[PDB]
RNA sequence: AAAGAGAGUUUGAUCCUGGCUCAGGACGAACGCUGGCGGCGUGCCUAAUACAUGCAAGUCGAACGAACGGAAGUUAGUGGCGGACGGGUGAGUAACACGUGGGCAACCUGCCUGUAAGUUGGGGAUAACUCCGGGAAACCGGGGCUAAUACCGAAUGAUAGAGUGUGGCGCAUGCCACGCUCUUGAAAGAUGGUUUCGGCUAUCGCUUACAGAUGGGCCCGCGGUGCAUUAGCUAGUUGGUAGGGUAAUGGCCUACCAAGGCAACGAUGCAUAGCCGACCUGAGAGGGUGAUCGGCCACACUGGGACUGAGACACGGCCCAGACUCCUACGGGAGGCAGCAGUAGGGAAUCUUCCGCAAUGGACGAAAGUCUGACGGAGCAACGCCGCGUGUAUGAAGAAGGUUUUCGGAUCGUAAAGUACUGUUGUUAGAGAAGAACAAGGAUAAGAGUAACUGCUUGUCCCUUGACGGUAUCUAACCAGAAAGCCACGGCUAACUACGUGCCAGCAGCCGCGGUAAUACGUAGGUGGCAAGCGUUGUCCGGAUUUAUUGGGCGUAAAGCGCGCGCAGGCGGUCUUUUAAGUCUGAUGUGAAAGCCCCCGGCUUAACCGGGGAGGGUCAUUGGAAACUG
């Protein structure tokens, strides 16, 4: 860059990028554990989901999802629960 | 942020101003919203026509006048009437 | 209400048909000769060619750790907001891109406004700073220390999710309201008043929820281009079932199943093009265009991708690849004027490397304030429109001198010269505007909120700010003095005589002129059209009824298939009842602003600028009529 605004703007950007990257991969985990564990039906499956409920709706506080996403999925995995 | 401002028209070194409610994001002589009056000021006394009540209208929706509307409505005499029915 | 001009040219002469040419208007124009001023506008149409050099995007110390000052008072980095607005261009695009009208019970929305709940308790870091290390340079690593409205858990809190009860409902999918059970999801402080210090409190903030406003997303009916010497096109293509993904519906994506979908009412393909309000012309219907101003779209050296964010696949942000320019110590690095000026190139052709944030509007801030090549102004160019100056009045049967003359005269010409007068413009010197509202700061008054303030909202006074610029504009004097060119004169078409040339030089839009008496070639005198202009060229409309719906034709002038049978299509005898698609009519919503038109008003008039109105649709909802077509 060339404005003394935007160097400040490409790395502040990459430290937003880093935070979310690592909590985003931590949310899809908790997915992926529980649609594995719900074939399996196993006890697991029941309190698998809370965590993951959990994980959902923390990101829109935390703004890197939007409410809808986040309450279409809650909604999407208690199909599943069986 | 919708707010009411002048709009510069006219010839040069003559202005005259068309008051406009629009928002801060569009040009100056752009988009806008609506119309409510004008505002002569090389007339020495000058001269100011309002709607007097699209404007209340509008200011119960979030409209903000800048600085030189205020110093005409408040000289025309309508932030009065903003202030009593904000309160009662 | 409005309401339409023709002429020349085929022939020995004529009447028709028929083409060609001319008289009118308009340019973002160019070129040629000439050239005084003022007002208002306009100025790379070609190479979306390549770019020297300056400036166009920052701000906040009232969110957190420094230097001047005897430790009072002012100035880097983390962090927040903004850079997605404002500004440029017209490459691509023949499609929901745009115009017009709808739908979203299928959607999102920072800042702004209102309302309701709160803003409680902890933890671990890391920039800056300080050493070491690497490299030419860009800049990269390692060790140690510190803060925050930075980051991460915790208590409490969902109309977020699941399971239900009720009602009221709608357009099929479904919607609205309330109740019950269970599970998840939040936060920050800063600046001040009071008290005491507990604490309370004002302002700006912070988290969640619901409304309004604003800005967007998706879908749909209709509308606006050439070629059939371009006849087939398509395979995630067409529909269905389950899932994924998105703010949201959907082959948007995936697995399975079936073979569908579009097209002579023109699919596909090639060529060309941003779309509209509007502009030019026209009696009108139409024809051509889409520069300036306004709305929407696409693009940002050429391709591809994603991150951050409420909003981007981002003009002055990032990553990879390519072409080009530059710096290298050969290891590697740095760039993007279709921002404002400016440079080279292309071209018949287009401007200053200017002054200011004083006004308006933007970003940040609590506020002064900072930033703003947006925007206000100034500079260049007869590029266009408008206004008026290059003098007025009286003055000879008539100055001189040109030019002609059957030599007497005629014409330039009342124009000279003379007398009298004026200063728009000029030169000099004096006075000197509006555009200014402000904000902030100081006193008050009244309110809501207060245990009380501080403070907040409204009202009145005091003070403060001009790039233009001593600009516009007045009054004082002197000067007729510095200020007129361009094209035509055979007909079309207003305006004719001399001399020179002799089918030569030459002229020309058409008819056509020139071969030793040319109103047509060249020059004079005179005249005619305009005038700071005037001519030529290029492009568009008209005249052109010469694509004829308004508004033409086919015996001999161009023009009836050699004739039949017939699918689709077009058109269809008489009467009654009904319907309401076509048809006519009322109401509501909308067709932005600017522009043409009508009525008023300001610039000394006009151009120009304001206020109001009108017009403009095979438009949407709804109510009527039944003659005509169905
Ligand atoms: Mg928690
Ligand atoms: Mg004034
Ligand atoms: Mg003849
Ligand atoms: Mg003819
Ligand atoms: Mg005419
Ligand atoms: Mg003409
Ligand atoms: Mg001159
Ligand atoms: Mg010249
Ligand atoms: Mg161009
Ligand atoms: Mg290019
Ligand atoms: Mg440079
Ligand atoms: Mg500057
Ligand atoms: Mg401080
Ligand atoms: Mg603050
Ligand atoms: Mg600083
Ligand atoms: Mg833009
Ligand atoms: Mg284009
Ligand atoms: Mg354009
Ligand atoms: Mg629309
Ligand atoms: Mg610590
Ligand atoms: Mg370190
Ligand atoms: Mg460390
Ligand atoms: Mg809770
Ligand atoms: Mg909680
Ligand atoms: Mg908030
Ligand atoms: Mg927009
Ligand atoms: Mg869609
Ligand atoms: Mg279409
Ligand atoms: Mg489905
Ligand atoms: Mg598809
Ligand atoms: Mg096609
Ligand atoms: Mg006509
Ligand atoms: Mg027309
Ligand atoms: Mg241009
Ligand atoms: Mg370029
Ligand atoms: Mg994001
Ligand atoms: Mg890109
Ligand atoms: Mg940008
Ligand atoms: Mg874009
Ligand atoms: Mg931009
Ligand atoms: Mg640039
Ligand atoms: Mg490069
Ligand atoms: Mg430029
Ligand atoms: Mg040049
Ligand atoms: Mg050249
Ligand atoms: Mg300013
Ligand atoms: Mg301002
Ligand atoms: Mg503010
Ligand atoms: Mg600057
Ligand atoms: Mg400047
Ligand atoms: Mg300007
Ligand atoms: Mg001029
Ligand atoms: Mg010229
Ligand atoms: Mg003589
Ligand atoms: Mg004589
Ligand atoms: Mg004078
Ligand atoms: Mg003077
Ligand atoms: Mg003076
Ligand atoms: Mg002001
Ligand atoms: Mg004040
Ligand atoms: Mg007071
Ligand atoms: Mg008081
Ligand atoms: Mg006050
Ligand atoms: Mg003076
Ligand atoms: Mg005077
Ligand atoms: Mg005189
Ligand atoms: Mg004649
Ligand atoms: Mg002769
Ligand atoms: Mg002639
Ligand atoms: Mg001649
Ligand atoms: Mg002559
Ligand atoms: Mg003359
Ligand atoms: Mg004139
Ligand atoms: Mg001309
Ligand atoms: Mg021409
Ligand atoms: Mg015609
Ligand atoms: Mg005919
Ligand atoms: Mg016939
Ligand atoms: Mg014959
Ligand atoms: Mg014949
Ligand atoms: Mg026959
Ligand atoms: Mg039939
Ligand atoms: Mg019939
Ligand atoms: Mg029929
Ligand atoms: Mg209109
Ligand atoms: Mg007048
Ligand atoms: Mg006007
Ligand atoms: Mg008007
Ligand atoms: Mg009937
Ligand atoms: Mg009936």
């Amino acid at each position: 860059p060339n404005i003394k605004s935007a160097i400040k703007r490409v790395k502040t950007a990459e430290t937003r990028n880093s935070r979310n990257a690592s909590q985003r991969s931590a949310m899809r985990t908790a997915i992926k554990k529980f649609d594995e564990a719900a074939a399996n039906n196993a006890d697991n499956a029941k309190d698998l989901y809370v965590e993951a409920s959990k994980k959902l709706d923390s990101a829109v506080s935390k703004g890197l999802i939007h409410k809808n996403n986040a309450a279409r999925n809650k909604s999407r995995l208690a199909a599943k629960l069986a | 942020a919708v707010k009411i401002r002048l709009k510069r028209m006219g010839s040069k070194k003559k202005p005259f101003y068309r008051i406009v409610v629009a928002d801060s994001r569009f040009p100056r002589d752009g988009r806008s919203i609506e119309t409510i009056g004008t505002y002569n000021p090389l007339l020495d006394p000058v001269e100011v026509k309002i709607d007097e009540e699209a404007t209340l209208k509008w200011m119960h929706n979030g409209a903000k006048p800048s600085d030189t509307v205020r110093n005409l409505l408040s000289r025309e005499g309508i932030m009065e009437k903003f202030h009593n029915q904000k309160l009662g």
